[PDB]
RNA sequence: AGCCAGGAUGUUGGCUUAGAAGCAGCCAUCAUUUAAAGAAAGCGUAAUAGCUCACUGGUCGAGUCGGCCUGCGCGGAAGA
C-alpha cells in the first residue's frame, strides 16, 4: 500500500477501482504495485 | 448486461416459489431463500426463469445481472452444491471434524476449535485436506476463507490453509 | 539561467498582467507548448523545464525557446521594515499570457514529442497543452 | 515421439562427438548420456565430413530409451562458407561483402531439402537470403 | 472539394458576435471583386471539423448562401488564442 | 550460478554425474571473501567446491578504481 | 472479450557465439504462407524449454474501443 495523492497504473495487470468512493489500484502479480487515494 | 437478460433455467425437480420479492428456490439438496432488490422484476416462464430491470430506477440493468445471477449460484446449489477443497500445507497441522466442529491443529499454543455455521457439512479423508461441502457458493466461500483466517499461505514455503486450486504467490527466501 | 545582458535600468515597476498574448501559432518547428494559463515563470524554472526534455529525447532535434525574462520581480530582505527603497533584484521572470507558445521544438518524433513536453510541463506553475504546427 | 517434457532442439560438431561445457547444460538438465549415444551418433556422424555445423533433435522414451534424429548443415551454416566466411557480422546494413547467386543455392537448398526441409525452395533462399542480409553480406544474382 | 453551409448575418458589432460564438457558430468576410463585401455566418463546429486537411486550404471554396454558391479562397484564419476553436476566417472571393 | 552471476563468476557450463550436477568457473579473489558461509546458505549444506589459480586476469572499471587508497 | 487448438518461427542466426534459441541489446528488419504467425515487447531465467503477447483458424451471437470539447460531483483536505 502506498498513500500517494496521484496513482498511476504501474503495470498491465494493475486494475483501478473505487472502494468505498475512494481510488483504489490493486495488481495481480506485484503486491508492491497496491496503492490508494488518488 | 449479457447476464441480465441471459434467463436462469430451472431443470427438473426444481421448485421455485416466485412470491413478491422474497424468492424461495427448493430442489435436491434442501431449500434457500433470498429476498432480491425493487429495482429488478421476475415473471417464471415455461419452464426457465427471466428477469428484468423493472420501471423506475434506470440502473436496474446493473442490479437484475446481480440479481440473476445469484439465483443462478442457488439453482446450482440445491441441484448439485458445491465444495471448496483445500490445503493445510505445513509439519504438524491436522484438521478432524466432531459433527460439526472442526479442531484445527495449526501451531498454536490454544487449540483452534472452530465452528462451522448451519447448512454444510465437513470431510476431513486427509488430514491435510478439508472438503466443505454445502448448497450455497456464498456461506462455503465464507468458510473456506474464515478457514484461511487462522493461518494465511506466507510466501516462502506457503505455510497455511491454502485453497487447493490456488497457487500460491511464494517469493525467494533470498538470504540466509 | 537566461538573463538580459546590459539592461537600460535596475529595477522596474511591477505591473499589472492582463489580456492576451502575440505568440500564438507553432512559428519554428512542428510541436509547441503553448500555455493556458496566466502567471509568471522566473528564470529557475525556464532553466529547468528544458533540461527535463532535453535528455528526454537526449540530443534530439531543435529546441526552440520562445520566451525569455525581462522582468527584474525583487525581493526585500528579512527583518526589514517596509519603505527605506526599493530592494535589489533576486530573480527575473517573464509575464505569461493566455494563449502564449513555451517551449518549442523539431526533428522529433510525435509521441515522444507529446511524452517529452509531459516531462517539461510538471515542472511548470502554468497549465500548458501540446499544439501543433498548422499549415498558415 | 513426445511432446514437449524432454526434446532439446540443439547439437554444433559432428566430429566433435563430445558435448564441451556449450553444450553440456542440455543434457544435464535430463541426464543424457552420450558416451554409447556416441556410438548412435558415429554411424552418421562418418557420413559427413568436419568443417560444417550439425544440430540434433533428442527424444527420450517413456522405458528410458533414448533415441535422436540428427541432422546436416541446416540454413545458417551452409550459407556462411557459401559466402567463404563463417561470420563477419554484427552490421547488416552498415557492412557489405561478397554477392552470391541463388542458382548456386538452389543445388544447396536440395541439400537443406534432405536435412531440414524449409518450406518453398526459393523463399527458403528467401528466407536465409535474408539472413545473408542479416550477416552483412551481399547477395546478386 | 469541401462544401461549406452558411448564412448571411445581421446585426454585427463587438458583443453581437460574442453572442454568436457562445452559439456555436461564428462569423467572417468574403470580400474581393467589383462589388460590396459579404459579412457571412457559417457554422463553427463543422467547418473547424474539416479545416485540418490542406484540401481546405488549396482549393476553390464552395460556399453556398441563399441558394447561390460561390468559389472563395481561404485567406487568412483568426483563431482564438488558448481553446482549440477559432474566431474568425477571411474568404477572398477569387 | 544467479547468485555467481553477482560475485563476476566467468562461467563455464554445466556439467552432470551420477548423483550431483558439477559447474566450474572463473572467480575473482576479491569476491570470494565468505564463500562457503554463502554457498551452504543457497545449498542446505549439500555443496562443495574446491579454489583453484589460474591467472591474474582483467579488473573491469568498477574493480580496478576501488582499491585505489 | 473469453473458452478449446494455438503461439503459425526458418533461426542452436550472427555477434561477445561461455549462452545470449522471438526475448542482453546493437542490426539486417530477410523471408516461408502469407486461411491464425513481429526475425519481438515482458517478467520469468545461467541458457533452452516456458506460460503468454501480439493476434482469435473454429465456438456464441450482439453492438463496441479510445481519445476530443466541455456541465456538474470525488479524492487531494490535519489543530488545539
Amino acid at each position: 500500500m502506498k498513500v500517494r495523492a496521484s496513482v498511476k497504473k504501474l503495470c498491465r495487470n494493475c486494475k483501478i477501482v473505487k472502494r468505498d468512493g475512494v481510488i483504489r489500484v490493486i495488481c495481480s502479480a506485484e503486491p508492491k504495485h497496491k496503492q490508494r487515494q488518488g | 448486461s449479457r447476464v441480465a437478460k441471459a434467463p436462469v433455467v430451472v431443470p427438473a425437480g426444481v421448485d421455485v416459489k416466485i412470491n413478491g420479492q422474497v424468492i424461495t428456490i427448493k430442489g435436491k439438496n434442501g431449500e434457500l431463500t433470498r429476498t432480491l432488490n425493487d429495482a429488478v422484476e421476475v415473471k417464471h416462464a415455461d419452464n426457465t426463469l427471466t428477469f428484468g430491470p423493472r420501471d423506475g430506477y434506470a440502473d436496474g440493468w446493473a442490479q437484475a445481472g446481480t440479481a440473476r445471477a445469484l439465483l443462478n449460484s442457488m439453482v446450482i446449489g440445491v441441484t448439485e452444491g458445491f465444495t471448496k477443497k483445500l490445503q493445510l500445507v505445513g509439519v504438524g497441522y491436522r484438521a478432524a471434524v466432531k459433527g460439526n466442529v472442526i479442531n484445527l491443529s495449526l501451531g498454536f499454543s490454544h487449540p483452534v476449535d472452530h465452528q462451522l455455521p448451519a447448512g454444510i457439512t465437513a470431510e476431513c479423508p486427509t488430514q491435510t485436506e478439508i472438503v466443505l461441502k454445502g448448497a450455497d457458493k456464498q456461506v462455503i466461500g465464507q468458510v473456506a476463507a474464515d478457514l484461511r483466517a487462522y493461518r494465511r499461505p506466507e510466501p516462502y514455503k506457503g505455510k497455511g490453509v491454502r485453497y487447493a486450486d490456488e497457487v500460491v504467490r511464494t517469493k525467494e527466501a533470498k538470504k540466509k | 539561467m537566461l538573463q538580459p545582458k546590459r539592461t537600460k535600468f535596475r529595477k522596474m515597476h511591477k505591473g499589472r498582467n492582463r489580456g492576451l498574448a502575440q505568440g500564438t501559432d507553432v512559428s519554428f518547428g512542428s510541436f509547441g507548448l503553448k500555455a493556458v494559463g496566466r502567471g509568471r515563470l522566473t528564470a529557475r524554472q525556464i532553466e529547468a523545464a528544458r533540461r527535463a526534455m532535453t535528455r528526454a529525447v537526449k540530443r534530439q532535434g531543435k529546441i526552440w525557446i520562445r520566451v525569455f525574462p525581462d522582468k527584474p520581480i525583487t525581493e526585500k530582505p528579512l527583518a526589514v521594515r517596509m519603505g527605506k527603497g526599493k530592494g535589489n533584484v533576486e530573480y527575473w521572470v517573464a509575464l505569461i499570457q493566455p494563449g502564449k507558445v513555451l517551449y518549442e521544438m523539431d526533428g522529433v518524433p510525435e509521441e515522444l514529442a507529446r511524452e517529452a513536453f509531459k516531462l517539461a510541463a510538471a515542472k511548470l506553475p502554468i497549465k500548458t497543452t501540446f499544439v501543433t504546427k498548422t499549415v498558415m | 515421439a513426445k511432446k514437449v517434457q524432454a526434446y532439446v532442439k540443439l547439437q554444433v560438431a559432428a566430429g566433435m562427438a563430445n558435448p564441451s561445457p556449450p553444450v553440456g547444460p542440455a543434457l544435464g538438465q535430463q541426464g543424457v548420456n552420450i558416451m554409447e549415444f556416441c556410438k548412435a551418433f558415429n554411424a552418421k556422424t562418418d557420413s559427413i565430413e568436419k568443417g560444417l555445423p550439425i544440430p540434433v533433435v533428442i527424444t527420450v522414451y517413456a522405458d528410458r530409451s533414448f533415441t535422436f534424429v540428427t541432422k546436416t548443415p541446416p540454413a545458417a551454416v551452409l550459407l556462411k562458407k557459401a559466402a567463404g566466411i563463417k561470420s563477419g557480422s554484427g552490421k547488416p546494413n552498415k557492412d557489405k561483402v561478397g554477392k552470391i547467386s541463388r542458382a548456386q543455392l538452389q543445388e544447396i537448398a536440395q541439400t537443406k531439402a534432405a536435412d531440414m526441409t524449409g518450406a518453398d525452395i526459393e523463399a527458403m533462399t528467401r528466407s536465409i537470403e535474408g539472413t545473408a542480409r542479416s550477416m552483412g553480406l551481399v547477395v546478386e544474382d | 472539394m469541401f462544401t461549406i453551409n452558411a448564412e448571411v448575418r445581421k446585426e454585427q458589432g463587438k458583443g453581437a458576435s460574442r453572442r454568436l460564438r457562445a452559439a456555436n457558430k461564428f462569423p467572417a468576410i468574403i470580400y474581393g471583386g467589383k462589388e460590396a463585401p459579404l459579412a457571412i455566418e457559417l457554422d463553427h463546429d463543422k467547418v473547424m471539423n474539416m479545416q485540418a486537411k490542406a484540401e481546405f486550404y488549396s482549393e476553390v471554396l464552395t460556399i453556398v448562401v441563399d441558394g447561390k454558391e460561390i468559389k472563395v479562397k481561404a485567406q487568412d484564419v483568426q483563431r482564438h488564442p488558448y481553446k482549440p476553436k477559432l474566431q474568425h476566417i477571411d474568404f477572398v472571393r477569387a | 550460478i544467479g547468485d555467481l552471476s553477482r560475485r563476476r563468476g566467468m562461467l563455464k557450463g554445466q556439467e552432470s554425474e551420477v548423483t550431483g550436477v558439477k559447474i566450474h568457473a572463473e572467480v575473482p579473489l576479491s569476491e570470494m571473501f565468505g564463500y562457503a558461509t554463502q554457498l551452504r546458505s543457497l545449498t542446505k549444506g549439500r555443496a562443495s567446491y574446491t579454489m583453484e589459480f589460474l591467472k591474474y586476469d582483467e579488473a573491469p572499471s568498477n574493480v580496478a578504481q576501488a582499491v585505489i587508497e
